[PDB]
């Protein structure tokens, strides 16, 4: 742990600095150091963690897609043989992506999830576990692809069950988890109908609970509801 | 691509 | 040289792939590997090299400025003491910036410059040498600041003298070098008048030579002339 | 900041 000698509060301070500087790899390294101090994360600290890794893996995913599309093109009838470089470099980016996902899942498994007893922390980490298995599923093509998909599904499902029992239908974590699990169905599990039904039911139950909110909670909730509707528009 | 958070 | 075992053509191929994937650190690493094969670079290969490192150091410079501005604020009368973290993290980014600049200058010095005998290659590398000393000058605050500035000046000047002797006033390398040396005067050497005079004379001599160009060369030249004029507008 | 290339 290169971050072993830095104060927990100093790691969190530098995480926020790296965020402002758009240095998300640094941000991620600082938050991994913080998690490895062994203490539970507060709400704000969990969000620093997810923000850091979302941006790192988000750039890796965008590169991987660019390289996949090139590689698939060099495989069309009538493409000129280019040698192994496109596949090699796609594999390099792909390996590095998987290593980031393995790092995040390692943090959840040692020991974020097992200590998370409040709904807000447990659902948040289970959502993350589903997301990072989903990112692994997007590049999976092997013996393990089914089990990686089922790992995503299983994490999302446990997070759904707790969120339905313990949080109001407008809770932003509950909404974001539903949004992502609905994308999992559409994009990964080949179940566009489940994806549609989940996004529609989530949207409509949140709608009917907006009346209970303050104006700031209303903003946070309708922001994510709009993403559900944008997906529905995309899919229908 | 569809939206995720 | 992690790239020691890869074919020169495969390094250049992957450099172009990394560019399309916006992976500029990879792009830079691939082109450093290519330069270290020992062969001179073609025009296109020189541009891959400068594109890669420009983007890497460009992100480091943007982060460094964000962190400097924070650090200067924590030093205002009535700011709350925050401890050493802002200075530490600025120093971390700063050190990494200097290491990239030292890497590029090392490539020019071993052995790009000494083998570059055509005006187009020699001016291009001398411009680069001036640029990377300029980036070092932007963060310099020590015993060495004057000598770093004079190293930038000296490289720009030799590149100016060769470009004036050997290239037409509309040559894009000549124009880009004048643009950057003019920014060096304004931003680094505290000589806004020299900056203005150089940009104005460069613009006007290019203008009077546009008539000799094809439509595609005219496009390349007027693109850079517009940047000279944008700077003049900014400065007058 | 001013333009450079
Ligand atoms: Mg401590
Ligand atoms: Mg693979
Ligand atoms: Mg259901
Ligand atoms: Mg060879
Ligand atoms: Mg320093
Ligand atoms: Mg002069």
């Amino acid at each position: 742990g290169a971050m072993g000698s830095m104060e927990r509060a100093s790691l969190i301070q530098k995480a926020k600095l790296a965020e402002q500087a758009e240095r998300y790899e640094d941000m991620a390294a600082f938050m991994k150091g913080a998690v490895e101090k062994g203490e539970e994360l507060s709400c704000e600290e969990r969000n620093l963690l997810s923000v850091a890794y979302k941006n790192v893996v988000g750039g890796q995913r965008a590169a991987w897609r660019v390289l996949s599309s090139i590689e698939q093109k060099s495989n069309e009838e009538g493409s000129e043989e280019k040698g192994p470089e496109v596949r090699e470099y796609r594999e390099k980016v792909e390996t590095e992506l998987q290593g980031v996902c393995d790092t995040v899942l390692g943090l959840l498994d040692s020991h974020l999830i097992k200590e998370a007893g409040d709904a807000e922390s447990r659902v948040f980490y289970l959502k993350m576990k589903g997301d990072y298995y989903r990112y692994l599923a997007e590049v999976a093509t092997g013996d393990d692809k089914k089990r990686i998909i089922d790992s995503a599904r299983s994490a999302y499902q446990e997070a759904m069950d707790i969120s339905k029992k313990e949080m109001p239908p407008t809770n932003p974590i509950r909404l974001g988890l539903a949004l992502n699990f609905s994308v999992f169905h559409y994009e990964i599990a080949n179940s566009p109908e489940e994806a549609i039904s989940l996004a529609k039911t989530t949207f409509d139950e949140a709608m009917a609970d907006l009346h209970t909110l303050s104006e700031d909670s209303y903003k946070d909730s309708t922001l994510i509801m709009q993403l559900l509707r944008d997906n529905l528009t995309l899919w229908t | 691509f569809p939206a995720t958070v």
